[PDB]
């Protein structure tokens, strides 16, 4: 789908005992974290690229 | 003759002749040729062919299922 | 090389050095200051304005090293993303003589008089992915050799009767796509052949299958070098193709057969024949 | 398993189980793989000029067919036009064969797999009959011509009285015929292998024995023996080229 | 380029008037050689703001056979036949009058236009066509053998010679382009002439099913 395509790929990523595969930002918000900022350290280290 | 089948003997028809002839010597059957003092049956089989004294007739089967009666005189031996 | 190139895929993301989103109300703003020299031209007179003005810019910038080894125009491909699109997309370029290659693209007015940022960048990714400006889609590259073998090399008759091998330089195309190589010009359909033995079945016929899977025995064995004789290869093929379709050497092609039922029994399907028997 | 059913019947058709024709003849020439062998052509691979000037046969010098022919023969052959318009007759069809071999391959390769090779048996026949080079040819050309013809005749791949099954022996038989008039031509024969007539005639008689025991026996089972034949070749090639 | 397009459209008149030759229908000696030049100027430069419009490029030819036997050639501007198109295509052949007609689509005729096809099997038949196919000859091409027609008496001649049955001789599908560009009747024997290195020659027979 070009929608799909210009908003990219997404990172789901597989976990035990999961139905379907959960996205990144869902499985990192239920660890904790849930401000954006700082899912997105974790994510990268490094925002400069 | 108006046969499309080779008037020649084929490979197997020799084959299944010499076997029968032999099969029948073993048996005891009377020898049209004498056997040069020959005790091997098989043998005296291939003289036999070589004389074409041999009291076969050999029936071949078209597809049509016409069929074709030679003599073993009249077939020719291949080899 | 110009014929190969016409046969070689190319697509937007590759003549297209880069691709940039601005926002631009007028040509007058000048958001990006390069572009006005040529805009101003442009300006001079309005075209789609009356309307509206977009306040969305697109601005596509190519390459003209990727131009030359396409053999590609900034002007055929603005004409030709306008064309299917109607008015919805409204290309503008900049002069050839100038260095750098620009495309100013604004969002059709009519509808301002789908949220036009990510419209916009759909639009663009679409046209990137699916733009086949040039050669064919099944090939995706062209490579272009000459043929030391004689058989390769062009074969003629000379009036003195000896036999004369010429040298042709030769294409190969990754993937197959056999009727459209032979649909475009100055392509050879008889010297042309396709590995696969069923593009052969779809545009040669069956019979044309016989005689390269005969030409495709013979060549595999000698290439190991071993020998065999024709009467063997020609069976093979024959057999094949007595049905008048392709059918693998197969249990399943076993099974679709006029064979009788204890064939089927020797076959493991015993129990489902000689019940339907 | 899947050819073990392909067999050739009475008739020499090749036949599935199911006695649907595979070929009406095996191997497409309905003789045996064994019995052919390579043999060169020679008439596609020359130029038109070099074949014209060797199968030429000119009687016009009356030297040259001196050097290759009996005194006795050669002034026969100057007294009637009837004789040389035979030797004429058969290069005309010799350059019409020609051209059907150029048809039938475009590369136009002298090697062909051909039953019986004449070449080899002509070497034979020289130790055998002691024939000198240097004695010109006792028999006389048309004898040779004439020859070629009747051997043509007695080997038919195919007999039909009906029209179309003595064409199919025809086919069949063509590049043969073509070889065998090549190598039998009256002015080869002259030149080279100066064949006595009792030695051509030896010829023709072993030639025509070899072709019938070339002809396939019927009732072979040919499917099982294809497939078998071609595992061999498939061990050698490589896994991953 | 619309330039392109007539050439493509030169090709494929070059290749109807082949297609129609090898059903034996007698063909022009200039159609057979017609050049490009000739076709553009013939029917126009372009068929966009040109001369062609996909119409008059249908041709009419009668079989050598038989005089009334006649088969005409339909081209249409929309690149997939409408179901009603081809029933006007049905009253312009009831005008001719002719049961042999052909039919070239630019690209995949609908479905039901297809169902509308089937049911006139006994009369009016139309063979569809691909323009893109008739581009190239398949006929010309070295892997494929030459086909030769064969009439109903010669065709019991072989099976009467080798007392075979026309199920025994190889089968060939009609699906294939090579039968369709014959147009052999279903259950007629094609005879198929192919060189053998072993023989330098061969004959075999195609049975169409």
């Amino acid at each position: 789908g070009a929608k799909k395509s210009a908003i990219g790929q997404r990172i789901v990523a597989t976990l035990p005992y999961i139905k379907q595969e959960v996205p990144i930002i869902i499985v990192f918000r239920a660890l904790g974290f849930v401000s954006d900022r700082d899912i997105l350290e974790h994510i990268i280290y490094d925002f400069e690229d | 003759q108006k046969r499309i089948t080779t008037p020649y003997m084929t490979k197997y028809e020799r084959a299944r002749v010499l076997g029968t002839r032999a099969l029948q010597i073993a048996m005891c059957a009377p020898v049209m040729v004498e056997l040069e003092g020959e005790t091997d049956p098989l043998l005296i089989a291939m003289k036999e062919l070589k004389a074409r004294k041999i009291p076969i007739i050999i029936r071949r089967y078209l597809p049509d299922g016409s069929y074709e009666d030679w003599g073993v005189d009249e077939l020719i031996i291949s080899d | 090389k110009d014929i190969l190139c016409r046969l070689e895929h190319t697509t937007l993301r590759k003549v297209t050095a880069n691709t940039a989103i601005y926002y631009d109300p007028n040509p007058q703003s000048t958001v990006v200051a390069e572009d006005q020299e040529w805009v101003n031209v442009y300006y001079e007179m309005p075209d789609f304005d009356v309307a509206r003005i977009s306040p969305w810019l697109l601005r596509v910038e190519l390459d003209r090293k990727h131009m030359t080894d396409r053999k590609l125009t900034m002007e055929q491909i603005a004409e030709k993303i306008n064309a299917g699109f109607g008015d919805d997309l409204n290309c503008i370029f900049n002069d050839d003589n100038a260095e750098k290659l620009v495309l100013r693209i604004r969002i059709m007015n009519s509808d301002e008089n789908m949220d036009d940022d990510v419209f916009l960048r759909c639009i663009e990714s679409n046209m990137l992915t699916d733009m086949t400006l040039q050669g064919i889609e099944q090939i995706s590259k062209v490579y272009m050799h000459l043929p030391q073998t004689d058989n390769k090399k062009k074969i003629i008759i000379t009036e003195d009767g000896e036999f004369k091998a010429l040298q042709e330089w030769i294409l190969e195309t990754d993937g197959v796509s056999l009727m459209r190589v032979l649909s475009e010009k100055d392509v050879d359909p008889v010297r042309t052949t396709s590995n696969d033995i069923v593009e052969i079945f779809t545009v040669l016929g069956i019979e044309a299958v016989r005689k390269a899977l005969e030409r495709e025995l013979y060549h595999v064995i000698s290439f190991d070098g071993s020998y065999v004789n024709y009467r063997h290869l020609a069976l093979l093929c024959d057999t094949m193709t007595c049905r008048g379709h392709l059918m693998a050497i197969t249990r399943h092609g076993v099974n679709r057969q006029d064979t009788g039922p204890l064939m089927k029994c020797s076959f493991e399907e015993t129990v489902d024949v000689l019940m339907e028997a | 398993k899947s050819m073990e059913s392909v067999m050739v019947k009475y008739d020499a058709t090749v036949r599935n189980s199911i006695n649907q024709v595979v070929q009406l003849r095996y191997g497409e020439d309905g003789l045996a793989g064994e019995s052919v062998e390579f043999q060169n052509l020679a008439t596609l691979k020359p130029s038109n000029k070099a074949f014209e000037k060797k199968f030429r046969f000119d009687y016009t010098n009356e030297r040259a067919l001196r050097r290759t022919l009996q005194e006795d023969l050669v002034k026969d052959v100057l007294s009637n036009a009837h004789i040389q318009n035979e030797l004429e007759r058969e290069f005309e069809r010799m350059r019409e064969d020609r051209e059907v071999l150029r048809v039938i391959f475009p590369t136009g390769d002298s090697k062909v797999v051909l039953p019986c090779n004449l070449l080899r048996m002509i070497w034979n026949a020289q130790k055998i009959f002691h024939i000198n080079p240097r004695l010109p040819s006792d028999l006389h050309p048309i004898k040779v011509v004439e020859g070629v013809k009747e051997l043509s005749k007695k080997l038919v791949i195919v007999n039909g009285d009906d029209p179309l099954s003595r064409q199919a022996q025809e086919n069949a038989t063509l590049l043969f015929n073509i070889h065998l008039r090549s190598t039998l031509c009256s002015r080869r024969m002259a030149e080279e292998f100066r064949l006595s007539g009792e030695a051509f005639d030896w010829l023709l008689g072993e030639i025509e024995s070899k072709f019938n025991q070339a002809i396939a026996h019927p009732g072979e089972m040919v499917g099982a023996l294809a497939a078998q034949s071609l595992g061999e070749p498939a061990t050698q090639m490589t896994l991953n080229t | 380029d619309d330039e392109e397009e007539t050439y493509r459209l030169w090709k494929i008149r070059k290749t109807i008037m082949q297609l129609c030759h090898d059903r034996g229908y007698l063909v022009t000696q200039d159609e057979l050689d017609q050049t490009l030049e000739e076709f553009k100027a013939q029917f126009g430069d372009k068929p966009s703001e040109g001369r062609p419009r996909r119409t008059d490029l249908t041709v009419l030819v009668a079989h050598n056979d038989d005089p009334t036997d006649q088969m005409f050639v339909f081209f249409p501007e929309e690149p997939k036949v409408g179901i009603k198109t081809i029933k006007v295509y049905c009253q312009r052949m009831q005008e001719e009058n002719i049961t042999r007609a052909l039919i070239v689509v630019q690209q995949g005729m609908t479905p039901s236009a297809k169902q509308s096809l089937v049911d006139m099997a006994p009369k009016y038949i139309l063979e569809q066509f691909l323009q893109q196919e008739l581009l190239i000859n398949i006929t010309e091409h070295e892997l494929v053998p030459e086909h030769v027609v064969m009439t109903k008496e010669e065709v019991t001649e072989l099976l009467a010679r080798y007392k075979l049955r026309e199920n025994q001789l190889p089968r060939i599908q009609a699906g294939d382009p090579v039968a369709r560009y014959f147009g052999i009747k279903r259950g007629q024997v094609v005879k198929i002439i192919r060189p053998s290195e072993t023989a330098g020659r061969y004959i075999t027979y195609r049975l169409v099913q």
